[PDB]
């Protein structure tokens, strides 16, 4: 499709709206030009879904508890609220950990203050303090709490911020209170930058004063990968071959102690640049640690990352580094010959959160498959400007699409396959396109680094070119 | 590392030496891990009675809960109507979860929507979003209907949804004459059940509360049927496969079988069948109104008892073979319509099917959960095959129903050891597993962890799961079963024989050890 | 000892310390049993390659086989008649195991009976038996037909069975006009198929050989359907229900459904149901005849064709989508019906399934038995889920059929790994297993022991058994299933992806070692 | 019923016969006198089977391979004819053994030759040597070869006699011919028979000069129990409490050097005498061996058989049988005054072979229920003879009963529970009669023995009292 007929099928999908709807969905939908510099020319992000259009997206409350709290380990988070959101969020997603579970560590577990109406009239003050005493009584090797408001805490006046001071002061215990309530921001981003404050604000400084940690020049921290079907293992393991020292993951696989040593590392590596921009950068203002950001998906990035991380240590750190790249490189070629094949030619359309809809699209490539349309749920501007570059000339962005769109752009474009979430995988399954889950990897993975990609690799490959979707039409019709 | 052509993923992948080395020192380095024998020793503290009195003490933690909140289940029961949007007037994190949960569990497409409410009308309420709202939804994904609930957040504050809409009409932003049927779900009330109920009796209300002067009841000679909460696509379809056979004629309110079962033909479909707004306002002229579920279906039942004048009647859940013979007798004098030949017949083959596995079952103890009237109608049929319930779970049941199971249970031999539960959850249930141990759990897929901390204890402490309920996240295809009528039962105990079959020959496996027992003849 | 209020069977009751200690003394004492470390040694030689070639070369020992004799299809096929005794001609020891096999399967009352030849046939024939059980079984169990076969010792003997029949109604033994159809049935040919088909051409000769003269093709505007050797119930049920749902006229010739399965109401039925002997006369005026299995239907096939003139279609066994949709289109062509909407829908929801578990099935290694219509219908259908059949085997196959079968798999890149392998038995197939170890085998109650062997060499080399074929005696109802048609697929593919989900969930179950991928959701 | 009413139930059945059958079937049908020593006065037995009438007898191929032979754990039984035999017989039986299948056991495996009709038309001795050498190779631990002869092989001419001679000196092993054909005999009967000449022409002789066994005063053997469900090992547990050496079980869990060291023991015990009575005779004869019956059903037979074997040994066994009464008293006293209750006066119909039907009498009498019928398929007079003193006075009993003839005689008397096969099984069940399989005890066992009657009284109060069987008539008929 040439770039005057993408935008005449924008211009007929939106036709369908009320004036009001259409004006705003209009600046949310966009023809790429990766020459541009600026995505705010181009393309508007990060405001509020319009009513009633069936958005994707979901609340603060998600991106806090169920994105950046939920995955650490050996505390326990309280869903504070009535008992739905803990529910719907309990065990979705793949965050994986090593633990013994309701001993050691919690994160499958689904802890909540299950409000009733005598709480909602009264206030859940009462209520939370005895339940931090329960969980010490039940739970006694947990190693802090966190409380993850839902949404009426905030609209009926609880104060979590005092109980969490008195009851952490009472028990010598650290409890974090977390003001994610849904009705905040416009999706799970403003999730995001409320925790990293609760992060700040109530666990990273608290061995500030305590030398005892002895470092060395290797030690690094890898930011915002949340070890989805164990990516973060994946890459760490690569990191450490390279002769690096990973002292934290945050938060896959992440543990409470981890967490207050990230100040004494030298280098913040960050690959959800989104949900982790904010206390990366804090880091940097406060203890002077310098962040970068990586990328670990397919073997061209996943080359280019070892080798821009290398180049900020030394000598000895960069000779490791062409040696992983050297013990790998048969592995991937291995992987290449034998899928590429497969996939070379087909096109993909993305949907995703917040950074894979332009992060993964490397490892596309690598197979020889071509992103035909990529957007995201709740990515800001700065987002968009460093997706432009990576996605070919005239192919279709969009912000915060709406169901309605999302098929109706299917519809012409006829993908090959189409990489979303849970919502969207059953709708275009019916209409016999191939569909892989890019949030939980459709239960499969890990995808990050070397032996991400023969796993990514083989998954589109099974999907892309399955017998099934052959079949669709009866014969007699 | 990995081989192409043997490509391993996060299982086993992070078996491999290099793996564990690695996230052995990840743990030695930085996690401040409690030592390994501390943990063992707090586990096997876990599994005491005395553990399990400190849990039962619990007055304001809840773990691991076996219920949903209000929102969910008006969902489901918008679904069941034809061309009709569910849409949750309030914040739009609870419809992600809302679709979510639910396409996990029929792996079906589900739609809804929110009008996606912000702090700001957490200020000011939330009457624009729904003008806007309601305008946006018609207009984009044309249904017939629009049916509303309401998220916590909408509740707290006190929306009016009833002067919201009358004003979305007003002001022109939808057609007057286009229905817009809603109903309060806080989910601080009650559970997903109570919001079923509270959107059915909204929608039957709006359809027939002023329009009852030309309403004669048994005038249109059918049975309206209510099914309530229900996620088995199976226990629609043999309630009207049982009805048809009996050709009685019938209408069943809130029914969404086909639009949770298209067919993968090359399009969606995002409405398909449902129950029609005639049927709705047509509902008071039937003879009477059954209720499937009726210890949630309360606040309908008060409606059809009061406004459609129906004598509403007593029966069970027709769950297990005497409450199949009780609702088909009750359909039989409501009609006039005879059981029919095939129906006894059906009958006679569940009794033989009881009668081939009565050995295998006798005796065999079970801990379950669910929602109140599912719940009951398996403690009935496992009272039916003589096995015993021994710990059975309500999260969200009440005193009164607590009650009528403890009937139950005092009336059959086989109840001696059974106690019923109301507002415990799992990690309650966790502890009664290890200090009282069942021989398996009937439940859904929140069971497993249950399962893996018993085996942890060890293998002769494990209690193996045997997934009936919702959610069921971790099978396939197993919302297309049946838990209803002759057939249900027939389903309910081929999985319980054989569940207790696949376990001894587990056990029976081990060469020169068990397998003395490993009989080729069962 | 016991404890009275928990009762030990054998399992747990022999590991108790005094049985332990009493079994140990009578292996030491009197047994002169091998020492296990020559035990062990020789069974780690069972699994290797060397030993898997020295089973390979076997010329004369079978071990383990896959298959029985053809009298027990005679039975089955007769069976299937309305108020139809079978009867065999020969040694009673067969009956009984006929009867009890058969009982062992279906947890049903099965009738048959033997003349009870003894010695003395041996030197004098068994004329006299079989003139006193007509009369006697006549007299005695009321049928109105006694169809007739033969077990090994009638056959070696050479037992002229037209002659003693004719013998028989000449003598005033049974009525002249009494209907005695026969077929000789030699256990040393063939296989039990063998047997279905050989009775079936004789009850079929029986009513139409000498009555051609006035029958014309198509005069009656059926379809004749003979399903052959089938003891999944669910399989008679799924073809009945698709004909009539198309409104195409059928007889389905050999229809036992309704007397395997009779009501549990007080009264023993010993017949039930059936093909009516009207039927068998009335069908060379079908339009066509279709055979469900047609290699083990050659002899009905070379009969219907030569007699009845009817064009039977080159049609595979309906089994998985490819031939669910081949039968229905060839059924429209001939009735002159269209395929309605909720077959179009049925396959649809098929397809959906398909998609939705294509993930899980993709790649997975089966190893796989059972007779040769069914063995290739089960191939077929991995082939379309994208699964990779590795070993195949039909012990009672052919090399046409072989043949057949490596071109199914030659046309899909799934096949790329199969071998088909005839004549071939359990023991055979046990060596492939350790040697080129698939994910699961598919197959009958016998191949629990090659899951028990596998296991005793190491968990990592356990090959889990689903029971899909005949006999299955170690599990309840699931003769009560279905494996053809769109209904049958979707059972198989059930079964099959939560077959591998359970094993997944088994092998994440191990706290902080393998449960880091014990997902909630799969 | 009165003796007159029986008689005439008896008279009614009948009349379905043509006047050959009816003759026949009237001696095989009796009303009990309890009085009666000469059976053959009463009930003829152990005759053919009318032709026709569907008798629930097997064949001779069934008693010498089913029964006798097949338990044997640590020889290689062959099938040898068509493949039907050996499939059908392919572990039915539940004969428990302790063994590694496969390797040095092979009870549960089916070897047969598979005839085809090239071996009926050329005869199977050269296959059944090549067979041979093929079980020894792959198979190296077995310790013999049997040769289960099945119906064509007799008809044929073959030599299996020859074969084994030459191949068993060739290959310096045990092979044991046995002529079971199928077509020899009336029943089971005649191939218990069969196998026991073959265990004294082929087996039991081998060690009459070896005299390395070291004998002590008290060895003793369990002739005729084939530990179904475990039975012959709940027996020997006792014999053993006792101050007994239990040195060989035929032939349940049965090894051949415990047949082979037989003709070493004191005293042999018999339980089932129809199958083993032959071989008891022979080594009383030869060896000087004597043997006594025993029954180790229910507490009453129990205890009086241990004394009555005690009593055949010194004052320290007849010391040690009354602490193993003593110490048992208190388990079997707690099963009667459990399930005695629930069971009393229920009235109980049996059929089963040819020693159980009047064996487990008195187990059933030890609950308080009454056996108003019994009868065999296979026994003879001398089984009869024992078994009108342990029925009451006017009770029924019934020979090589006919399917048509149980299913009237159950109709008019009208029992609360049957017990018999699994081809009688599903008839009742139907008709809404609880029912027991009282040859592979539904699964369930031991019941030989004191831990044997606590299962038996489970199991009979488990079925008799089910809630199933009050639900058969629908509430609306
Ligand atoms: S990577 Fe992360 S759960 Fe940062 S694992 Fe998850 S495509 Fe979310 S909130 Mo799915 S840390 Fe991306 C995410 Fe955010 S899959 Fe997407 S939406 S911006
Ligand atoms: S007679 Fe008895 S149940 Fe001893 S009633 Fe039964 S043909 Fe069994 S263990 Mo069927 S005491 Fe014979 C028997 Fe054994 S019928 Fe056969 S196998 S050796
Ligand atoms: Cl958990
Ligand atoms: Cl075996
Ligand atoms: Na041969």
């Amino acid at each position: 499709m040439s770039r005057e007929e993408v935008e005449s099928l924008i211009q007929e999908v939106l036709e369908v709206y009320p004036e009001k709807a259409r004006k705003d969905r209009n600046k949310h939908l966009a023809v790429n030009d990766p020459a541009v510099t600026q995505s705010k020319k181009c393309i508007i992000s990060n405001k509020k879904s319009q009513p009633g259009l069936m958005t994707i997206r979901g609340c603060a409350y998600a991106g806090s508890k169920g994105v950046v709290w939920g995955p650490i380990k050996d505390m326990i988070h309280i869903s504070h609220g009535p008992v739905g959101c803990g529910q719907y969020s309990r065990a979705g997603r793949r965050n994986y950990y090593i633990g013994t579970t309701g001993v050691n560590a919690f994160v499958t577990m689904n802890f909540t203050s299950d409000f009733q109406e005598k709480d909602i009239v009264f206030g859940g003050d009462k209520k939370l303090a005895k339940l931090i005493d329960e969980v010490e009584t039940l739970f006694p090797l947990n190693k802090g709490i966190s409380v993850q408001s839902e949404c009426p805490i905030g609209l009926i006046g609880d104060d979590i911020e005092s109980v969490s001071k008195v009851k952490g002061a009472e028990l010598s215990k650290t409890i974090v209170p977390v003001r994610c309530e849904g009705f905040r921001g416009v999706s799970q981003s403003l999730g995001h930058h409320i925790a990293n404050d609760a992060v700040r604000d109530w666990v990273l400084g608290k061995r500030d004063e305590d030398t005892t940690f002895a470092s060395t020049p290797y030690d690094v921290a890898i930011i915002g990968d949340y070890n989805i079907g164990g990516d973060a293992w994946s890459s760490r393991i690569l990191l450490e071959e390279m002769g690096l020292r990973c002292v934290a993951q945050w938060s896959g696989d992440g543990s409470i102690s981890e967490i207050e040593l990230t100040p004494k590392v030298k280098l913040n590596l960050v690959h959800c640049y989104r949900s982790m921009n904010y206390i990366s950068r804090h880091m940097e203002e406060k203890y002077g640690i310098p962040w970068m950001e990586y990328n670990f998906f397919g073997p061209t990035k996943t080359i280019e990352s070892l080798r821009a991380i290398a180049a900020k240590f030394d000598e000895s750190i960069q000779k490791k580094c062409e040696e992983v790249i050297a013990k790998y490189k048969p592995e991937w070629e291995a992987v290449v010959a034998k899928y590429r094949p497969r996939l070379e030619g087909k096109r993909v359309m993305l949907y995703i959160g917040g950074l894979r809809p332009r992060h993964v699209i490397g490892a596309y490539e690598d197979l020889g498959m071509e992103v035909v349309g990529t957007g995201y749920e709740f990515a800001h501007n700065d987002d968009y400007d460093r997706t432009m570059k990576e996605m070919g000339d005239s192919t279709l962005l969009y912000d915060d699409v709406t169901g309605y769109e999302f098929e109706e752009f299917v519809k012409r474009i006829k993908p090959d396959l189409i990489g979303s979430g849970i919502k969207e995988k059953f709708i275009f399954q019916k209409m016999g396109i191939p569909f892989r889950q890019m949030h939980s990897w459709d239960y499969s993975g890990p995808y990050h680094g070397f032996d991400g990609f023969a796993i990514f690799a083989r998954d589109m490959d099974m999907t892309l070119n399955n017998p099934c979707w052959k079949k669709l039409q009866a014969p007699w019709e | 590392s990995q081989q192409v052509d043997k490509i391993k993923a996060s299982y086993p992948l992070f078996l491999d030496q290099d793996y564990k080395d690695m996230l052995a020192k990840k743990r030695d380095g930085f996690e401040e891990k409690y030592p390994q024998d501390k943990i063992d020793e707090v586990f096997q503290w876990t599994t005491t009675k005395e553990y399990q009195e400190l849990n039962f003490q619990r007055e304001a933690l809840t773990v691991n809960p076996a219920k949903a909140c209000q929102p969910l289940g008006a969902v489901l029961c918008a679904l069941g109507f034809e061309k009709t949007m569910p849409y949750v007037h309030g914040s739009q994190g609870c419809v992600a979860y809302f679709r979510s949960y639910f396409n996990r569990h029929f792996r079906e497409p589900v739609s809804c929507v929110s009008d996606s409410m912000t702090e700001d009308a957490a200020v000011f309420g939330g009457q624009q979003n729904m003008k806007d709202g309601l305008q946006n939804c018609k207009a984009t994904y044309k249904p017939d209907m629009i049916a509303v609930s309401t998220t916590c957040m909408a509740e707290v504050i006190g929306d009016d949804l009833n002067a919201f809409i009358n004003n979305s009409k007003k002001e022109g932003f939808i057609p007057d004459e286009f229905p817009v049927p809603f109903a309060h779900t806080p989910s601080f009330v009650g559970s997903h059940v109570t919001g079923w109920d509270n959107m059915f009796e909204g929608i039957a209300r709006y359809f027939t509360l002023k329009s009852m002067d030309d309403k004669v009841v048994g005038s249109n000679k059918k049975i309206n049927i209510v099914p309530g909460f229900e996620t088995y696509l199976g226990n629609f379809r043999v309630i009207k496969r049982m009805l048809s056979e009996m050709g009685v004629g019938y209408s069943l309110l809130s029914d969404p079988e086909e639009v949770l079962d298209t067919p993968a033909d090359g399009q969606f479909r995002m409405y398909a069948g449902g129950t029609t707004q005639e049927e709705m306002k047509d509902a008071p002229n039937a003879l009477n109104t059954v209720l499937l579920q009726p210890w949630h279906l309360e606040k309908t039942k008060k409606f059809v008892e009061g406004t459609w004048k129906h004598e509403v009647p007593k029966l069970n859940i027709p769950m297990g073979l005497d409450w199949t013979d009780e609702f088909l007798m009750k359909v039989s004098e409501i009609s006039g319509q005879p059981i029919p030949a095939s129906l006894t017949k059906e009958r006679g083959r569940l009794v033989g099917m009881m009668t081939g596995s009565h050995t295998w079952l006798h005796g065999k103890r079970f801990a379950l959960w669910g929602d109140p009237d599912f719940v009951m109608g398996l403690v009935k049929f496992l009272l039916e095959l003589g096995c015993e319930p021994v710990h059975i779970l309500c999260h969200n049941g009440n005193k009164r129903w607590k009650k009528a199971v403890d009937a139950i249970l005092a009336a059959s031999p086989y109840g001696k050891n059974a106690t019923v539960y109301i507002g415990k959850d799992l990690w309650h249930l966790r502890s009664l597993v290890f200090t009282d141990k069942p021989d398996f759990m009937i439940g859904n897929s929140y069971g497993k962890f249950i399962q893996r901390d018993t085996l942890h204890k060890g293998k002769e402490f494990e209690v193996p799961l045997i997934r009936i309920g919702f959610p069921i996240f971790d099978r396939h295809h197993l919302h297309r079963s049946t838990t209803l009528g002759y057939e249900g039962a027939m389903q309910i105990l081929t999985t319980l024989v054989n569940s207790i079959l696949e376990r001894l020959d587990e056990e029976t496996r081990g060469m020169q050890a068990t397998d003395y027992n490993h009989d080729l003849v069962r």
